[PDB]
């Protein structure tokens, strides 16, 4: 078990520890970015609850995830959430961002999905890529046609527990008219309905993807901590076994010396 | 100016504005975040019912 | 030599592991039914008879520098542990350090000394040794994250500590007057006070601008700056 | 243990590297040559010093090659050099 | 409420969040809007330009790269932003002019790229005017 | 010079794949199969397919395995394993290689499982 012990101690324990450490270093930067974007997200949500723009009564599904390869349970949780949403309505053009979520959508509803984007979860989120993705989504898929747009992205409460929080997207139809659109002065010639629709489609999706990256790397830290605990207890029990076996060598040499000599 | 009609979209308006702001600045202002903003590699692909990947064109 | 001459002498055991192996061996030739440790029943008796005889008597002092060979870190066997019980200060020569370039190969953090305290070696000496050991411990503690992530993201204080630790680690290698047939570099017989002063000066940051290659395979800080000039000339 | 303690050098042919196709699979991590560069061609010694340094670096970074994560550029270069060697 | 609680936020480094402010002159979609206290609620896009923020400090030029003139009835104006503008470090002419000339030279691409090139030229002219 | 250069290359490559599988056994076990590089995952999948393909029904063990003990010629095995190593059967499930002979048996089992599963 010498090779097994070696591959347990220096090939799945210490490097997993340092990879959890680099995950935490990424977690700090992504938390800074997440709070920075959550500033304008909180502003937008408080404005929207101040001016109710709920949409009444052709659906869009946006699968937003990083490039991490199923770090424990975050990707399975997102897959089950999108599966439940598809069970609610399987008639939406699903757009997938990432790789693991992309293949999950492929294996669940290959017909519904019509757009996939790769090379996104390389590092911490950037605004330019998110805005370009939003432009492409609103151009080729025409998100304005769908009254409701769903964005999937996990939310960690403090460190560990995650939920598939979804934020509604308001289209120009529900901006040009709303129960409380008269509170805020608007310019008809400025085409502010469509402008605000595109602005929320950009900001909500960008911060959703930033929060999804933060939750993905938090779940990565949790999964690598679980793997570290598994390595630790496996190493403890196998080191007890190693001591037992190496002492059994002493018992064997004792017995053959007192029998032969 | 004509982003809604002649341009790509409003999101393209923010994209070009941010790119101009980041690139057209001082040398010392091109920090790591500016480098990430400049570097874009969103290779979007148009799938289909049979998962027919059209092309991973750059963003 | 110790008793009649009344002078301090230097006992050098070539390999204590080979001594206990030969004791178990001669036990194997004779009856000597192994009971004490498993391979030699007498091992305790003659082992204590040998080790106990090196003693700082009233006539003189005998320093016993024994070399312990561990085959693939066979610490489970009682033989290396028995030698671990006798000694007071260890000078382990782990191969990995020699593979990096520091051919002396002595591990700064695993080579402990019983008399390494401010009361015996000195307050300045102990402080310098402890600070150097802490810097190198931080070096190998952050080496894993540097390898898996990089250098830029590391904090500036930790960056300074790791740079100083690299410089100290290069400084650890020293020319041996007995190694000229393999290296060709003349040996450097440094002094303990000179060693402490040079290490304190290097750790203080006065020589942080000097490249790490200067401290490599040299003696004193004067040799450090000499090799710095030599490598500057070689590079350009 | 006896033969290792007797002979000056111990060339380590372990089956794990052979199963990896190193062939003859010399475990440079465990292989030891006490004579070393003393009995070696001077050009061979010159190349072999750097070769041993690079294999030592690769061995102490080889775990990340198995991991294959987002590694540092210098570490990636060292891993590539080690695997190529 | 007395004054305004400006919430100036950026995706990389937020500037203000519920901070006292006197004038938040910002470049509206049509022009620029002056906000003093308890301004009428409104939602409207912002073109790039200087977001003049008068507070207890001295003159503070804050060129914006995109945002909304979103004002609450409770005077809690929230000017979203993307790129910050240092008071003196950002002001440079050589690199800006060189980039503007290069983009004008490479502005003869297809119509889809031509619209982007024209908008980039106009925002570069806006930057040049902001430089002062 | 005994079995041929192609046979030697095929044998070396299959040994390489199976050795990668054994080395990454623990990685798949507790670290996670999905938490792996694309090349390593592909090599692991190829090694698993090869290990399933190593199974061969025996005529004397027909009552034991429940499958007729067909025989395979050395050239057929070499060609089939060379084709498998090239990735021409990556999309085929691992269970198709279970208890089969040549590559014709592999494709027949794949077709039959696709028909029965739909």
């Amino acid at each position: 078990e010498v090779e097994m012990r070696l591959k347990s101690i220096n090939a799945i324990e210490k490097i997993t520890k340092t990879m959890k450490i680099v995950a935490s270093t990424r977690l700090s930067k992504a938390e800074k970015a997440k709070i920075s974007a959550k500033k304008m997200d909180e502003a937008e949500q408080l404005f929207y609850k101040n001016a109710e723009t709920k949409n009444l009564d052709k659906e869009l599904i946006v699968a937003i995830t990083s490039d991490k390869g199923l770090c424990g349970s975050i990707h399975s949780q997102l897959a089950k959430a999108v599966r439940r949403h598809l069970n609610d309505q399987p008639n939406a053009d699903i757009v997938t961002i990432g790789d693991k979520i992309k293949m999950q959508l492929l294996r669940t509803h290959p017909n519904n999905i019509k757009l996939s984007i790769n090379g996104i979860g390389k590092d911490a989120p950037t605004f330019q890529e998110s805005a370009l993705i939003a432009d492409k989504l609103l151009s080729v898929m025409k998100a304005g046609t769908y009254p409701k747009i769903s964005i999937f992205y996990n939310d960690p409460v403090s460190s560990l527990s995650f939920e598939p929080s979804e934020k509604p997207i308001f289209n120009a139809k529900t901006i040009e008219q709303s129960p409380s659109f008269g509170k805020f002065e608007i310019d008809t010639d400025a085409n502010v309905p469509r402008d605000l629709f595109e602005y929320t489609l950009a900001n909500q999706m960008l911060t959703a993807m930033a929060q999804g990256y933060a939750a993905e790397i938090s779940a990565r830290r949790n999964a690598m901590d679980n793997a570290s605990k598994n390595a630790g207890d496996m190493i403890n029990r196998y080191s007890i076994l190693y001591n037992r076996t190496r002492q059994a060598v002493i018992t064997n040499e004792l017995v053959d010396i007192i029998t032969g000599a | 100016s004509a982003w809604r009609k002649a341009g790509i979209s409003y999101a393209a308006y923010l994209n070009v504005a941010a790119q101009a702001i980041r690139s057209s600045l001082k040398t010392e202002l091109q920090t790591a975040s500016v480098l990430n903003r400049s570097q874009t590699d969103a290779f979007y692909t148009q799938y289909k019912n049979g998962t027919a990947a059209s092309e991973p064109t750059p963003i | 030599f110790r008793d009649e001459e009344g002078q301090d002498v230097l006992l050098f055991i070539d390999n204590i592991f080979r001594f206990t192996q030969a004791g178990s061996e001669v036990s194997a030739l004779l009856g000597r039914i192994p009971s004490a440790v498993g391979y030699q029943p007498t091992l305790a008796t003659d082992m204590g008879l040998l080790q106990e005889r090196i003693t700082t008597t009233k006539k003189g002092s005998v320093t016993s520098v024994q070399a312990v060979y561990v085959p693939a870190d066979d610490l489970t066997d009682p033989a290396p542990a028995t030698t671990f019980a006798h000694l007071d200060a260890t000078t382990v020569l782990s191969r990995g350090i020699s593979e990096l370039g520091i051919y002396p190969a002595v591990d700064p953090l695993d080579s402990k000394s019983r008399l390494l305290d401010a009361a015996v070696v000195g307050q300045e000496h102990y402080d310098v040794a402890s600070k150097v050991q802490e810097t190198l411990q931080t070096y190998k503690s952050l080496q894993d994250i540097i390898a898996i992530l990089g250098m830029d993201e590391l904090s500036e204080q930790d960056k300074l500590t790791v740079e100083r630790a690299r410089k100290i680690q290069r400084f650890l290698s020293q020319p041996f007057a007995v190694a000229e047939v393999f290296t060709g570099i003349p040996g450097k017989l440094v002094r303990l006070k000179d060693t402490v002063a040079s290490f304190k000066a290097v750790l203080e940051g006065k020589y942080d601008n000097i490249p790490e290659h200067a401290f490599y395979m040299v003696g004193g800080i004067e040799d450090v700056v000499a090799k710095a000039e030599k490598l500057a000339a070689e590079a350009n | 243990t006896n033969v290792i303690s007797i002979t000056d050098g111990q060339i380590f042919l372990e089956a794990e590297l052979f199963y990896k196709g190193i062939r003859p699979a010399i475990n440079v991590g465990l292989s030891v040559s006490r004579v070393g560069s003393a009995a070696q061609v001077k050009a061979l010694k010159q190349v072999a010093g750097s070769l041993k340094l690079f294999l030592a670096q690769y061995r102490e970074v080889a775990a990340f090659a198995q991991f294959g994560s987002d590694l540092d550029a210098s570490t990636k270069q060292t891993l590539v050099r080690g695997e190529r060697l | 409420s007395s004054g305004l609680k400006l919430q100036f936020a950026l995706p990389h480094e937020t500037l203000y969040s519920g901070s006292e402010v006197t004038q938040v002159n910002l470049p509206a979609k049509s022009g620029r809007i002056g906000v003093l206290a308890n301004h009428v609620p409104t939602v409207e896009q912002l073109l790039p330009g200087v977001v003049e923020v008068m507070e207890g400090s001295n003159s503070k030029k804050f060129f914006i790269s995109g945002g909304f003139a979103t004002v609450q009835p409770d005077s809690q104006l929230c000017v979203t932003a993307i790129e910050a503008f240092p008071l003196e470090s950002f002001s440079q002419e050589n690199i800006k002019n060189l980039l503007a000339e290069a983009k004008k030279n490479v502005s003869s691409s297809d119509a889809r790229e031509a619209a982007e090139a024209a908008i980039q030229v106009e925002v570069l002219e806006n930057l040049q005017s902001v430089l002062k």
